[PDB]
């Protein structure tokens, strides 16, 4: 009448997983794979940081009113905003998402100076309401409206060259002007028919204003749309004009690497994070997330569930 | 189950076992008695563990972000990256809800061999001095005090000892 | 003298499967995991469809005699076949692929008129051999080719504009005739050089046609290519042409979602299906498939093999 | 195989046996028998639907078309697409044949187990009134009626109404 | 480990066993000797190989080249080749990752077993002629024979032939 | 006093590997999976191959100096540099990475002759110093430099067409020059406004000469912009041009399926391998492999990591 037993534990509320042969047993415990929860601000500590708030990318070069505080810097993240202004003058930007991806994965900007000079029969002082400062009818920072100084006058065939001497790739952005009225061509540039030419020793492109009857925005019915190219080291772009460039005077050029995040959510510098997205940041030591198909950084992969338990235990046979 | 141990001969377990996965009940002339073995708990627990290391902790590669949030993007451009993240998002569900699975069938099954491993330790140190109830009970043919209990629970017992003794009451 | 013995069972004919260690195992059975039959037919069972036989979805905006029955509609899934014509009179549209697919997801489309009018000067309605109808000369329903109502007169410089007074984006289709002499240039529209502007708020380009020998197709050397674009609800789109400009009679709106399938297998409304491709349809629980890596719909899985066979019994041991 | 049952020490499957996948052969005064176990069959049975549930039934996610069947497509793009089909296609086809081989293991492991499971039921419930013969069979040192059979095959079977009697035998 | 054998109730290998994966060690009359079962090593070796045949071979699709080494290649585009391709290799780093600890884990494990397979046959030939050490040695109650100890790993051991005497040594 | 016992093997120095279970497992033996080493040389056995060396693919199609031995020839992998010369007069191609991919998959290339012809008025044997044979200064093999024949004369309306009268498709190239200067313009071609027309039935297309200040390269501040397309068989391609066209005098036919190669690694006609990249090739039975992403022809798939043992032992419990 004497005797030993073996037996193993069990608990009264066990956790229901997942095997490969039964889709509901119940163990002692277990633990979500999933991370479903994640932090509703950008979690900067850590980071040398931007946050353009209504400046975009693209306004950076250019030089919008809303992007005077952020024409040069550094950093090693950038953080885009739902708002945000590039043209303060209604336009487009030919490649413009090339572009400011360029510019997001940058982490800094310095701005060089063409040096371009016009002078006589030349105004190189346009300026607009659409681009107010302080306040006062204004323009794009870096670039230079030029018209003819006079009248309704042929503005000077002209050629400006920008010359990189330094040991890295320069990025230059222009624009053309594109009027609403051939009164208004006329005004500002010649009755000649109008062509501007670029060309560096990879680069070789031409364009032609044009005028057409346009919806008011914001503001006026012209346009200028912008081009950007890269200019090697040591080489040097030609721009010859008859009127209808807005010529750069300073070129961009892009420093480093650097993190793009494009979200509305609040800055907080005191969680580190490395993983982000539109709604916030995302900080888990899990594999796997439910929160967005759409995240930057290193980050848990995306899931189509909300739960997955990984069992820690055996088998909960209860009683 | 694939072990046969747990949810198999023995038909549940207890409750009252909380300070281990894996233990003993005795019973004998001083009365009733329980204890948990520390060893192959952590055989067990030490392997659950494993686990949560492979899981947890993993380098990603750093990504940047291919289609804006804020612009509108190509359209056709827009639809390839689309076919794209949600293929991809396809193999990864997949791959958690295999890893899961399979995780799971081997935890519970290899939480139920080293309930057997145990049981299987205790038979062998009793050689011919008890035999097998079925229920992962062992019938001990001879006075085993608190003390012997104790020498089988600690891997000590000496079966050499109340061998014939225990040999007797086989045929009676 | 009395005994029991336990055994497992076993069968005549095993089927052979792989494991982790053993390319031939003989089990008692398996099944099959990849999907290689499917059903050489269209299951449009509980679907509201069309068929477009030799209308090409692009056709459907534009109006090519083929798709007279297609100018209008509501549907969840679209047919376009092999066959299909979109190019009564010869051309070509740019950013075609984008477009089609664009019409392709789309579960249906309303034509809403432009109330453009041109009156004196200027005839309203060319039209041409290439665009057959009942039968006759004629042209593409939802456009007008727009000619100088005398001779070889310079055609008026004109402007129309569409506003969209809907809550919902627009899509505009026009065209530029390119002649195949300077002459035919000349007796439709001026001696004057010819220019189209197009502009909204968001949109703004301009072309010219343009003169050349072609190889005659169907029919004719001209072409018309065409251009589209989407306008936004509350805004204004306005045509400045001189002569060359195809202009919309109407514009389309796209309507839902809806499901595109590019195939020449026969309609059947008998069956159900969720997944499609060019041969037909695929109806099966599998999670994988080996009729085609190109698919539509809610499909399994695309494999690289004929077979896979998952054990649904133990090791078969005979005699 | 793993468990050392099916295709181990037992050296082959019964094609008789049609009732079920697990069973029992006797030999005794009356003659001859078979039967089949219902409830160690259906434990494997369920297991092998619990893996054909799994494989069947996925959502799936909605794909829309990225290649044109009947117009040109660029070429640089197609080739991106077709570059991203063809990888996908192979991690799809890698992890179907990585699923089929693991489940194949398992699935004949398992069933070897199950075997087992059932094995070790009967010897248990036997204890000292009967040896291993080393092929499946336990030879039974006293009279099994086919009722007493009947109570083994039933998990009714009580050792200690034949036990002293069968401990004769043993050393004669 | 999984089925207690290797590294659980033997708690060395035997450096000195050079002739296969699994052996027996005798002691007896004639003295002491070592010898490796054949049989079994071949079946644990054969495993290992289809493994290694699985991992090994795979017919590949052809890849052509999407991204220009030596041209510069268009930024956005570039970008969404770059995310295509770090998924990708996620993917792949994933399962292999996964393939490797789920294969090796098998791979002990079934090592495991098949030592567990060796030492439960020999256990069953021997009956009642002999018991069990727990460390992986059969206490034989009876002259076996260096010949004697051939005819067990020979596995052609007749424990008939030496029952009745065997079962004296049992009691005294 | 008689016993047996149960025994398995063991080594004194075991290799480490990862189970699911334990990171650091100690068993008898193991193998790689990931292959890390590679061949340093381009193996080229069993290959009829093809090394351009300084040749680019292009340049092939147009007939560069660089590659006159490599203007026809069929092959079965062929193979680029990173020196490769395309354009000996500086220029761009308008899709250039379409198009060498087509040629970098195609095994072999055709020459035939278009057949065109100018005669009086016209000097159809333009040549320049950037394009230097034997030596002298001359041209693309396969193009002709059209210039008015004397003066700075109009350069005649002028109409050349090719017929496809083969069974497959061919692939036209063709340049636009766009010189520096309006004084060399006139010289060259007319005063007159200068365009070139392109058609097929399935392509239309159109340019214009432009002038512009560039940097001088090599050599020249000119340009020529190469573009091209397929002309179906039984099909027909007409040039009108009034100057400004580089003439094709031959066109091309990609032939087969070729696997194409751009390395700098040495060629070693005496091993075989299906799988190469830039830094060689690689050969091995291992399923993963380190060296590279960016692979070619049939090969392991790349993975982020050194090492992944698998074991090929028992656990090696040694002593
Ligand atoms: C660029 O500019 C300077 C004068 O502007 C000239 O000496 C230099 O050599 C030019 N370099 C190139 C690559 O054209
Ligand atoms: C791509 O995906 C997002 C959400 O999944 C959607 O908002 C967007 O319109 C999609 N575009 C296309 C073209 O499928
Ligand atoms: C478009 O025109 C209407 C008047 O026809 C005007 O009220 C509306 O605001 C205009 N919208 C834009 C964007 O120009
Ligand atoms: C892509 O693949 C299809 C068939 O698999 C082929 O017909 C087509 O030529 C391919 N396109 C490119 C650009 O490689
Ligand atoms: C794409 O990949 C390579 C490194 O893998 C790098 O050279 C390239 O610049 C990356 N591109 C972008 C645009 O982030
Ligand atoms: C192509 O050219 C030839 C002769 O110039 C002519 O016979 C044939 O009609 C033409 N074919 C097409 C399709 O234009």
């Amino acid at each position: 009448g004497d005797k030993i037993c073996l037996g193993h534990h069990a608990v009264a509320n066990g956790t229901i997983v997942k095997t490969l042969t039964n889709e509901q047993e119940e163990v002692t415990n277990a633990t979500e794979t999933v991370e479903s929860t994640g932090i509703n601000r950008l979690c900067m500590k850590g980071r040398k940081h931007k946050d353009l708030g209504n400046c975009h990318p693209i306004g950076m070069l250019i030089g919008t009113p809303a992007c005077d505080l952020h024409l040069t810097g550094m950093w090693d993240t950038l953080i885009e905003r739902e708002n945000a202004i590039a043209y303060c003058y209604p336009g487009a930007t030919v490649n413009v998402e090339a572009l400011r991806q360029k510019i997001m994965e940058s982490g800094g900007i310095n701005k060089i100076s063409t040096g371009f000079t016009y002078g006589s029969s030349i105004n190189s002082a346009g300026t607009t309401r659409a681009c107010m400062r302080n306040g006062g009818n204004s323009f794009y920072a870096e670039l230079k409206w030029l018209v003819s100084k006079s009248k309704g006058q042929n503005f000077p065939q002209t050629t400006n060259t920008y010359r990189n001497t330094d040991t890295a790739e320069h990025l230059i952005m222009w624009g053309i002007h594109h009027p609403s009225s051939t009164q208004e061509k006329n005004d500002l540039y010649g009755t000649q028919s109008l062509s501007i030419s670029v060309g560096s020793s990879t680069y070789r492109n031409n364009f032609v204003p044009v005028v057409g009857a346009r919806p008011q925005v914001n503001g006026q019915s012209g346009r200028i749309d912008f081009h950007w190219t890269l200019v090697q080291p040591g080489d040097n772009i030609t721009f010859s004009h008859n009127g209808g460039l807005i010529a750069p005077s300073r070129v961009s050029k892009l420093i480093g690497r650097g993190l793009g995040i494009q979200s509305d959510a609040p800055i907080d510098n005191n969680c580190e994070s490395k993983c982000f997205w539109r709604g916030g940041s995302i900080n888990t030591r899990l594999p796997f997330q439910n929160l967005s198909p759409r995240t930057v950084g290193q980050c848990p992969k995306y899931v189509n569930r909300r739960s997955l338990m990984l069992a820690t235990g055996m088998r909960n046979v209860p009683e | 189950g694939l072990f046969g141990a747990i949810a198999g001969f023995l038909e549940n377990g207890w409750e009252g076992m909380v300070d281990g996965w894996y233990g003993f009940r005795h019973q004998n002339a001083q009365g009733t008695g329980q204890a948990a073995d520390y060893k192959s708990t952590q055989a067990a627990i030490d392997q659950i563990t494993g686990k949560l290391n492979r899981l947890v902790e993993k380098t990603n590669t750093e990504f940047e972000s291919i289609e804006s949030e804020f612009s509108e993007i190509e359209h056709q451009i827009g639809n390839v990256i689309n076919w794209t993240k949600d293929s991809i998002t396809d193999i990864w569900t997949y791959q958690a809800e295999l890893l899961v699975a399979m995780e799971n069938q081997h935890t519970i099954d290899m939480a139920d061999s080293e309930m057997l491993n145990l049981y299987e330790r205790v038979r062998k140190q009793l050689r011919q001095n008890a035999e097998e109830d079925g229920k992962g009970c062992f019938e001990i043919y001879h006075a085993c005090d608190d003390s012997c209990m104790e020498s089988i629970r600690n891997n000590t017992y000496d079966h050499s000892q109340y061998r014939e003794e225990a040999l007797l009451n086989r045929l009676n």
